[PDB]
């Protein structure tokens, strides 16, 4: 079997997937 | 500036004390495997005698 | 270096 | 999580002049690191028994 | 129409496209520079704005901003930014600053720089008063003139436009 | 002390500790080479029997 | 080439001095990713080489840091991809796609 | 008399790809990591110059 | 007269800033090229081995 | 049998996290009620103004607009609390099927 | 650049069955390409300077 | 397969759940903030009137 | 022979990788102290400005310096926002190495 | 009196700025979570606390 | 090291053996040379402040 292409936990979204972007506060 | 140089030289002491702690936990690893390297060798010795 | 399955050279620190 | 706790400790140590405190979060973070180290030692022991 | 990329980091449009947020978001534009003092655009977050005040008349002066704007585009290019050079209509003012940048940083004459811009955007027609200033700026950098000013029966127009003028 | 001497004291302090790591690093590499070899030499002799 | 019958005025196009005399057939003989072009982080010379050479990664232009290997471990099952580090995502780009660092079991003994 | 363990049984092809694809995965992340560092030096230079 | 003085001063500032930026970039670029050609030659050596 | 047992293990782990994710939403519902209630008392004092000072200014214009958005956000997380409640229940029925199989 | 071209020339001399397209051959060709690109970049920066 | 679809469906909901959590808490702060700026400039206008 | 040939490549990849990891950790500690440095320049422009508001009437006249410092604080603030995004990029490329350093060591 | 008023204003303002800084770093410390990639090993952070 | 195997060794403080050239003909240097970078930085800052 090949569970490294079909497992629902191996499918990670590509790119940084809305990487941490937050502006300084105050 | 005399406050500034003490802050610069403190970081390099602080940085270099990471690897000193890091190496010591690395050395303690191999020592435990060496302490155990001695223990099993009585096995082959006991069957040889 | 040497492959693990062919290692018969001891270190130079125990001459 | 050890990495998480240690980075939190670093950033808390960077509080500039005052307002860096022996508050409740600091004692907690130290205990997190210590307790997780204990759990790691237990895990290594069980790995080897296996 | 729309948006024309001149180099890897330089864009030319009109004011309406400059107000359009979707074009800015899709192209990751960071700096918007307004060559027109009459056009007012909404100021968007994440984009820093530059304004160059001048009018559209034969007596307008742009030689002053020829160098500092060209330096500013190169600086934001190293920092991996992108600039949008927009006029009121994108016909005359914005691309005059585009021509000045190409001669300074790409080692191309005005004739070669205008050739590239015309292929990239069809509607480019700088006014005559802006043409001498570009011709003066070319004799700066290279000490030779490829585009000169001539008197036609219509008037004093550049040699690039003389054939259709004679027609 | 003077500022030139004070910096050297701190700089040579880390260099002593830094050189201890490379002395410690060799011991970690030398030790594992012993652990590999002792298994090979024990196995070869256990075969000859 | 200017020939004898055309005459003297034709013999002005090729410039020569006394240096050039002696050559057979007497006349002077006549007349891809580049690094000069600006490139961003995921575009480099190695990325240009990342497909022809024995590694076969091809860029997906929609999501620039998602390369596709030509030699997939199981073409019968759905395709798999590799992820370039760093990078940046906008508007959440919801595609759950296979990434694979190695081929083997899901829970390995030696990790 | 020929008992085998009930574990996974990859063919010789799978072992080839895993060796290849793991190796080429490390060959591309060292260039990618290098480019991020290299560019970070360029940004660092211009910010220091500009504020002065 | 005042605007002429201002023009000259701005021109000098801009030219010097451009030159400084070029020097810093050139230094970094030369160092990177040195390192990269070394590494690239070493990899081919390993393949030949 | 092992394939059922392994998939049953990973199924439980995701189901537990959804239970916390459901609770986080409900917690965030009681949070927003506090700043929302202040903006209501904010508007009540602005009504008390006398004379010509009674004005629909940029303060009032942004303060009612704040109130609507906070109500909007509360409805959005209660809705996701509903659709996360069904999935947990279908996860449980999925779990029950696997257990009867093994 | 010289040493890479010399290596390539010498490896052209391999006998008939050994005249193989190996990964070292591919790497040497790529290395020559990259050295040429590096030289071009340096000349560009010289002209700019 | 059913345990696979049930598991894969759970993750897609959580991806929306956190992306929900980021966007609202981003939105509530900016609206709270912008109200105080408009609240600040209103006080200054009224106080200059009083003096 | 095939078993040996793959192992030597595995060790070569690991050695070159732990070169880059240690070296990349250098640029992370240089990025952080520049980011801390720029916040000192922001403190100056604020202090430069409010002291210039002590001026009064014709002293309180606006000038090029006041408008010049206006453009400094806006631009100094945008630089930190650019740099902060670049710092978080390098940390991602570090973490990718650590995961992939384990996997090369996993099979050696 | 004007001089005194201004002096105390600057002291209290510097207190305000310090609080702004500490608030920002505490906010990002709260934001830290075990999936984040900014997290890193900072040994002695448990041992050396001031 | 503190033990039976302990010995004596005199070592070079790095101020005599170094690469302090810092001109254009020593600039690219070597990968081998571990010049004292922290002390070179502090020294480089100290010279100008004294100047």
């Amino acid at each position: 079997t090949a569970q490294l292409l079909t497992d629902p936990s191996v499918q990670k979204s590509p790119c940084s997937v809305l990487s941490p972007m937050t502006k300084p506060k105050f | 500036e005399r406050v500034n140089d003490l802050a610069f030289w403190k970081s390099e002491i602080t940085h270099e004390l990471d690897e000193m702690i890091g190496e010591t936990n690395a050395l303690t690893d191999i020592k435990r495997r060496l302490e155990r390297g001695l223990i099993e060798t009585e096995g082959p010795l006991q069957v040889s005698r | 270096d040497r492959f693990p399955h062919r290692n018969l050279t001891h270190s130079l620190s125990l001459p | 999580p050890l990495r998480v706790a240690q980075t939190r400790l670093y950033q808390r140590s960077h509080r500039p002049n005052v307002e860096l405190c022996r508050d409740n979060a600091q004692f907690r973070l130290l205990s997190e690191v210590e307790e997780l180290n204990m759990s790691l030692r237990a895990l290594k022991e069980k790995l080897q028994d296996a | 129409y729309g948006l024309s990329q001149i180099t890897a980091s330089l864009f030319i449009s009109n004011s309406a496209v400059a107000n359009d947020k979707l074009t800015l978001s899709n192209n990751h534009i960071t700096t918007i520079i307004n060559v027109s003092a009459e056009v007012v655009n909404t100021f968007f977050e994440d984009i820093q704005y530059v304004q160059v005040p001048v009018s559209d008349a034969p007596n307008s002066y742009l030689y002053d901003f020829f160098d500092p704007i060209a330096d500013h585009i190169h600086g934001v290019e190293m920092r991996n930014g992108r600039t949008l050079l927009h006029c009121a209509a994108g016909v005359s003012r914005s691309a005059t600053l585009c021509l000045a940048y190409l001669m300074k940083y790409h080692n191309m004459t005005l004739l070669d720089a205008h050739t590239w811009t015309k292929t990239c955007r069809p509607i480019i027609r700088p006014n005559n008063g802006f043409w001498e200033q570009l011709i003066h700026y070319e004799f700066k950098l290279f000490s030779r003139n490829t585009v000169r000013m001539i008197y036609s029966p219509i008037g004093l127009i550049p040699n690039i436009y003389e054939k259709e003028a004679y027609l | 002390s003077v500022p030139e001497t004070w910096a050297k004291f701190t700089d040579d302090n880390v260099l002593r500790s830094q050189s201890e790591r490379a002395a410690s690093a060799k011991l970690r590499e030398e030790t594992e080479n012993l652990l590999i070899v002792t298994a090979n030499e024990m196995w070869n002799q256990f075969n000859k029997v | 080439n200017p020939k004898l019958e055309e005459g003297y005025p034709a013999f002005r196009r090729p410039y020569m001095t006394a240096l050039d005399l002696g050559v057979p057939g007497f006349f002077p003989p006549q007349e891809r990713f580049t690094t000069t072009c600006h490139y961003a982080y995921p575009a480099s010379l190695a990325l240009y080489l990342a497909q022809q050479d024995p590694y076969w990664l091809h860029q997906r232009a929609d999501f620039p840091c998602l390369m596709e290997p030509e030699r997939q471990p199981a073409p019968e099952v759905g395709k798999g991809y590799l992820l370039l580090p760093g990078c940046l995502c906008d508007h959440h780009q919801r595609v759950k796609v296979p990434i694979l660092n190695r081929w083997g079991p899901l829970m390995p003994f030696y990790q | 008399t020929l008992s085998f363990k009930p574990s996974e049984r990859y063919r010789l092809s799978d072992w080839r790809t895993n060796s290849y694809l793991l190796s080429t995965n490390a060959e591309r992340q060292r260039d990618a990591s290098h480019q991020i560092r290299q560019e970070a030096r360029i940004l660092r230079n211009e910010t220091n110059n500009q504020i002065v | 007269w005042y605007r002429s003085n201002l023009v000259s001063f701005q021109e000098s500032n801009s030219s010097r800033h451009n030159s400084e930026r070029l020097r810093v970039d050139t230094s970094r670029l030369i160092q990177d090229k040195y390192q990269q050609i070394r590494k690239t030659q070493a990899h081919s050596t390993q393949n030949l081995g | 049998k092992s394939e059922l047992c392994y998939e049953l293990d990973r199924l439980l782990t995701e189901n537990s996290s959804m239970d916390t994710l459901k609770r986080r939403l409900e917690c965030a519902a009681e949070e927003v009620n506090c700043p929302l209630q202040v903006a209501l008392e904010c508007l009540y004092n602005r009504e008390k103004r006398i004379g010509i000072d009674l004005v629909h200014d940029n303060v009032e214009k942004n303060l009612i607009r704040e109130v609507d958005l906070l109500k909007c956000c509360q409805d959005q997380m209660r809705k996701l609390a509903k659709r996360i409640d069904f999935q947990i229940r279908d996860n449980r029925d999925a779990q029950h099927s696997l257990e009867r199989d093994i | 650049l010289k040493v890479a071209q010399t290596r390539l020339d010498e490896r052209t001399r391999r006998p008939n069955v050994e005249l193989c397209r190996d990964m070292a051959q591919l790497r040497l060709v790529n290395e020559v390409y990259e050295v040429d690109e590096t030289i071009q970049t340096l000349q560009q920066r010289l002209r700019d300077s | 397969r059913h345990a696979q679809n049930m598991r894969a469906n759970s993750i897609r909901l959580r991806e929306e759940a956190e992306h929900l959590f980021e966007t609202l808490s981003d939105q509530m702060w900016k609206q709270f903030t912008n109200t105080n700026l408009a609240f600040n400039a209103r006080i200054s206008e009224e106080t200059d009137v009083k003096n | 022979r095939e078993m040996e040939s793959f192992y030597s490549e595995l060790k070569w990849q690991e050695k070159n990788t732990l070169e880059e990891i240690a070296e990349l950790q250098g640029d992370i500690r240089r990025l952080e102290e520049d980011l801390r440095r720029k916040m000192m320049n922001l403190k100056l422009a604020h202090t430069r400005l409010e002291s210039r508001t002590y001026r009064s009437n014709v002293e309180l006249c606006r000038d090029q310096t006041q408008y010049g410092l206006i453009d400094e604080v806006h631009q100094l603030e945008a630089t930190i926002n650019t740099m902060k995004q670049k710092l978080a990029q390098t940390q991602n490329a570090l973490d990718a190495l650590f995961k992939h350093l384990a996997r090369i060591q996993a099979d050696i | 009196q004007i001089r005194l008023n201004r002096e105390h204003k600057e002291s209290c303002e510097m207190n305000w700025s310090d609080k702004v800084e500490v608030y920002n770093i505490d906010d990002t410390c709260s934001r830290y979570t075990n999936e984040s990639t900014q997290v890193q090993f900072y040994p002695h952070s448990s041992k050396f606390e001031e | 090291p503190m033990g039976r195997d302990a010995a004596g060794q005199v070592w070079f403080t790095g101020l005599t053996n170094s690469e302090p050239g810092d001109a254009w003909y020593k600039l690219p240097r070597a990968l081998d040379t571990p010049y004292r970078e922290a002390h070179t930085r502090w020294h480089g800052c100290f010279q100008s402040r004294q100047r």
